């Protein structure tokens, strides 16, 4: 059902986010059952169709490599990008993982030897972030994880929705710049939840899945397929070509700097919920074909967890994060209503402002520091539920592990690293041992 | 079977939460569908969960509880309709809003 | 021309503005960095307030007014004498409605006040500096404009009740002693800023706090 | 009293904008009490009872001379008037700040601290009265039927301070005002002196919520 | 240093032009903007210098 | 000559007594903390 | 003795964020211009 | 320069993976520089580095 639900349904924002999509749902038909082989082949028959649709493979005019000096696979994802990763990735790790992946081997290059094919590609994520840093920053908090995106154009009227026209797009950006507490809690009276709708429903995303079945969607595929004026560089709209143009044009003059290279390392760092690292348990992984004749267990359903919460801290962290933020009165008494243990509130910013020193030389009192870092290194702990065959244990190494074993669909394969290679790590490792 | 378990029974129904704001949770301001209130024409508008509740904080001076909102609309009679689109969201399970 | 910062701009002066015999107070669009927007007729939001500062600027607003009350009730005769009334090519011609254009209600900053600690520094201010020497009509704008900013919001809480707010001041500050450069009035008050300014616009003779 | 002491020494000693959000809560918490519990010792000397520990109206009851068994019987009836339904147990639990039995009355007094005078009057008797009075015809019904040789006679008063004292005198006519009213201008003073001096200038708005939580 | 020369001479010429083009105080403004650490005037001076 | 020299500069124009710095090895809010704690005085004078 | 007590130390040393930036402060560029001979000879041939 | 570049390899060998061969060079450095810290400063100025 996903499968074959995961071609037709156009989200329409962009190459970035409708590649996201396509494989983030072929990662959810993977959870329910599908061979990991299945998965792979929608993961690649989706990326062929979206780099059609948006011109991105080579052969036609969106082609990143005919408008940048960087290779086709280490082009940013929001650029023309290769979205080809094997499905252990999409699963395991994530779905904006290439970004990741990528920063940190620019990063790694850029030391040892100072070469210009990596800073170009610094200047590249440098450029993204700029273009990202023009919108609602509440974006980037939530959903898929990026270090910058480019953004498109919306083909809908917003007199659809009755109460779109209510605030001002303008009055909407200054509340929440004003208001930044309200990107990690819920208000809870009229007066600010009333906005916060209101800034809820002029969201791209949300209106996109508003008017996900309407004959308005054709409007923006044509638009796209016509190669007209579709993202955005600067207050005005622009070709996509014109955006390639411009990362050329910004990345080849770009400088590094001390405080970028600090942040660039901030992206690359560790996060502040305990991720297993994906990346080198695959890369000194082994698999070992077995010659035992293929068994059909049962089914059984598993809660495949990849992102925790320390333990350290008592509170949620978008609970110590708001109230951190909360300068008003009422913004306290919602952060206050919200967190579990209210009287420790101190206590965990305290943790989190320690910890943040101690792994960098970041110092979260200032606001803009707190504000900018905070989404980067604070992401959600949204739970999957995994359709497994046999004795699989509730845990994220066994899912993994069972997807491995799962790759052949006739022959046994045995993983020769049998131990626990499980890799829990958060900002906060020493703070005990301190 | 269930007076065995009058204490956890308790507890689970007070731990539903009744006495948070309505519109607060997730689920009342999410891309459901919802009936809107009837038109000049009389014909029932086919609307959202959000716009519904951005209608009724725009009306209202407070954001009510579940209790309290169950008691300001008591006396409003129950409507229904059926869709204008099918499904239109992964969330949107059934025929009726 | 592209890649101007016109977010990067600030004013020290007064920047003055004439149409058709309109009058107009540019500081708080440049200090809010609407600049680019006032320019090139681009949408913004402006908070009323700012809005009334940036039509009219010549007459105070009721922040000032509530404060020369509260001084009243604290001692008069040491008043603001008050006279004034209350409350690449790119061509503008309407730049009232385009102000106009950018008003909106709820965009403001809000600042958690302390109602003892107002009344506290109303009259350490009333006590140290004589206001009724110089005329506040003849005051420069660029200043009258910070001293009502920081003192906004403060006849709001004290006006209302105010006797039993002295008697609680009196009982803080006669029982244990209290350091007149600690009261914190409200969120957004430095007290080093504020004694400048108002050292700078009242003047007071040096020779007797030294001799 | 040395409570008071005991905050003084503890207070003295912290500089102006030392103190996180939540000790600044609990120290006035702890000066309301003592406020409260001055006021309550202003009554007990007034009174001359030297009950120092509070008593459930229970053992009010018992020290009245009430049999156990009616008591027994009663705790399983509830009050019709409650707001929330509580049942007569749990009213038997509480404990009033002061009682004193003369003969076959009993007064029961409820004392509260605060600017609002009307506000806490009203609130201390909907917690009260509706249970006495009920507890009053109880006892009358028993006195009826036989089980009582003479009738109870319950009494209610409840007296409101202001933080000022300025109309202590006109409600308790009593001796010792003066003393008592300088004591608790002392501890208004304190209590504004640790609201609105040694709070952080960051958590002002941190101690205004939890202050409205708590107490509003 | 450059690159900071530059912004400050194009946002002159920006605030310049506007001025042109309607009825501006020139001079008045000149006095009273200010960028980075140096008011528009002794940017002016500078570009002279 | 000292003295007079202090009585010509703070006589013209208007010196502030928080920005007077004595030597290099001086801050205003300790030295007048200090003052205060060693030598109290009534508050009610500078707020009555 | 030295010796032992360097790898004691070293055996529990925890990484910093200020001890990685005094780190690169040893590793990163002078105050002298300074020829990058170690590249140069990296990178060069010699031929007979 | 021999030490430099050691320190250099380390510093690169503790990006990219974080292993313990190389933060124990890191740590000798460290001991090295905690020893250097208790005698006179202007021993480093000049002379070999």
């Amino acid at each position: 059902k996903i499968l074959l639900g995961s071609l037709s349904d156009l989200p329409g924002l962009g190459y970035f986010d409708d590649l996201a999509a396509a494989q983030s749902r072929c990662v959810k038909a993977l959870d329910l059952g599908a061979s990991p082989q299945v998965a792979q082949l929608a993961v690649a028959l989706c990326t062929s169709k979206v780099e059609r649709l948006y011109g991105t493979a080579p052969g036609m005019v969106n082609h990143p490599a005919a408008y940048l000096q960087v290779k086709h696979t280490d082009t940013p994802i929001p650029l023309g990008g290769n979205g080809a990763m094997s499905i252990m990735e999409l699963a395991t790790a994530g779905i904006g993982m290439s970004d990741k992946n990528l920063l940190k081997r620019a990063l790694l290059g850029y030391s040892h030897k100072r070469q210009k094919s990596m800073l170009y590609i610094l200047g590249l994520f440098k450029f993204l972030m700029k273009l990202s840093d023009e919108t609602f920053q509440h974006e980037r908090l939530g959903q898929f994880s990026f270090i910058g995106k480019v953004q498109w154009k919306i083909f809908t009227p917003k007199s659809e929705f009755e109460f779109a026209d209510m605030y001002t797009s303008k009055f909407l950006e200054l509340w929440s710049s004003q208001h930044v507490t309200y990107d990690y809690i819920i208000p809870k009276g009229r007066d600010n939840l009333l906005i916060y709708l209101v800034r809820k429903l002029n969201d791209p995303s949300i209106v996109t899945a508003m008017t996900m079945q309407s004959p308005l969607q054709l409007r923006f595929r044509m638009q796209a397929k016509q190669h007209m004026k579709v993202c955005r560089l600067d207050g005005e709209w622009v070709t996509f070509r014109e955006v390639l143009a411009a990362a050329n044009s910004f990345a080849e003059n770009y400088s590094a700097t001390s405080q970028d290279m600090d942040l660039f390392q901030t992206l690359t760092s560790c996060t502040f919920s305990k991720e297993y690292a994906w990346k080198d348990f695959l890369n000194g992984i082994h698999c070992d074909v077995i010659p035992t004749k293929q068994v059909q267990r049962a089914k059984v359903a598993r809660t495949f967890t990849v992102r925790e919460k320390d333990q350290i801290i008592q509170n949620s962290i978008p609970a110590v994060i708001g109230y951190k933020f909360a300068v008003t009165v009422e913004e306290m008494s919602d952060v206050l209503d919200t967190a579990k243990f209210p009287d420790s509130l101190s206590v965990d910013l305290k943790t989190m402002k320690d910890g943040v020193y101690r792994e960098l030389g970041l110092d979260i009192s200032l606001p803009d520091v707190m504000k900018r870092i905070a989404p980067m290194l604070y992401k959600s702990s949204k739970s999957r539920v995994v359709i497994v065959q046999g004795n699989v244990e509730g845990t994220a190494e066994a899912i993994c592990r069972y997807w491995l074993k799962s790759m052949s669909l006739v022959k046994t394969i045995r993983v020769k690293p049998h131990k626990e290679v499980l890799q829990a790590v958060s900002i906060f490792n020493r703070k005990e041992d301190i | 079977v269930l007076a065995t378990k009058s204490s956890v029974v308790a507890n689970s129904i007070l731990s539903k939460n009744w006495e948070e704001p309505y519109f607060s949770q997730t689920r009342n301001i999410s891309l459901k569908g919802m009936s809107g209130q009837v038109q000049e024409d009389g014909h029932l508008s086919s609307s959202v969960t959000i716009i519904e509740a951005i209608r009724y904080l725009s009306n209202s001076r407070h954001n009510p509880s579940l209790l309290k909102l169950y008691e300001e609309t008591r006396e409003q009679k129950a409507m229904a309709r059926i869709v204008r689109k099918y499904q239109r969201t992964e969330a949107d399970r059934g025929f009726f809003i | 021309i592209r890649d101007i910062r016109y977010q990067a701009v600030d004013a020290v002066s007064n920047v003055w503005f004439i149409h058709k015999g309109v009058k107009l107070y540019l500081n708080p669009i440049i200090s809010s960095g609407l600049l680019e927007n006032f320019m090139k007729n681009l949408p913004a939001a402006i908070p009323p307030a700012a809005y009334s500062l940036i039509m009219n600027r010549a007459k105070i607003s009721v922040d000032l007014f509530m404060f020369n009350d509260l001084l009243k009730l604290i001692n008069p005769r040491n008043t603001l004498d008050l006279s004034g009334l209350e409350t690449g090519i790119v061509k503008i011609l309407e730049p009232v409605r385009l102000i106009k254009s950018w008003v909106s209600r709820g965009l403001s900053i809000e600042k958690v006040y302390s109602p003892v600690n107002i009344i506290l520094m109303s009259r350490y201010i009333s006590k140290t500096f004589n206001l009724s020497t110089k005329q506040v009509s003849l005051l420069d704008p660029y200043d009258l404009t910070e001293l009502e900013s920081i003192v906004r919001g403060w006849g709001e809480c004290v006006i209302d009740q105010f006797e039993s707010l002295d008697r609680e001041a009196q009982n803080m500050v006669v029982n244990k002693g209290i350091c007149p450069e600690d009261v914190i009035p409200d969120s957004l008050f430095s007290f080093r800023h504020t004694m400048v300014l108002l050292r700078r616009l009242f003047p007071q003779d040096s020779i007797s706090s030294f001799y | 009293m040395d409570k008071y002491r005991e905050i003084h020494n503890k207070l003295k000693e912290f500089s102006p904008g030392t103190l996180t959000a939540v000790e600044c809560i609990d120290y006035l918490d702890r000066l309301y009490a003592v406020r409260h519990d001055i006021v309550d010792q202003m009554i007990k000397h007034d009174w001359s009872d030297n009950k120092d520990s509070e008593e459930a109206i229970g053992k009010v009851l018992l020290f009245a001379g009430v049999p156990s068994n009616i008591i027994t019987a009663l705790e399983k009836k509830i009050i019709p008037n409650h707001p929330t339904g509580k049942s007569l147990k749990a009213f038997f639990k509480m404990t009033p700040d002061n009682y004193k039995i003369s003969g076959t009355t009993i007064e029961f007094v409820e004392v509260t601290v605060t600017a609002d005078v009307d506000k806490g009057i009203r609130e201390k008797k909907l917690k009260y009265e509706a249970g006495l009075t009920y507890i009053e015809q109880e006892l009358h019904k028993f006195f009826l039927k036989g089980e009582i040789p003479q009738p109870y006679k319950i009494t209610f008063n409840v007296v409101a301070v202001r933080t000022d004292g300025s109309n202590i005198t006109t409600q308790w006519p009593s001796r010792r005002n003066d003393g008592v009213v300088q004591y608790m201008r002392l501890v208004q003073a304190e209590i504004s002196y640790v609201r609105e001096h040694l709070i952080k200038t960051e958590e002002r708005a941190a101690l205004e919520a939890m202050f409205n939580l708590k107490f509003n | 240093g450059q690159q900071k020369d530059l912004a400050a001479l194009k946002l002159c010429i920006e605030v310049w032009r506007w001025c042109k083009a309607n009825s501006a105080p020139y001079r008045d403004w000149f006095q009273a903007l200010w960028f980075e650490d140096k008011t528009f005037s002794e940017w002016l001076d500078r570009f002279c210098r």
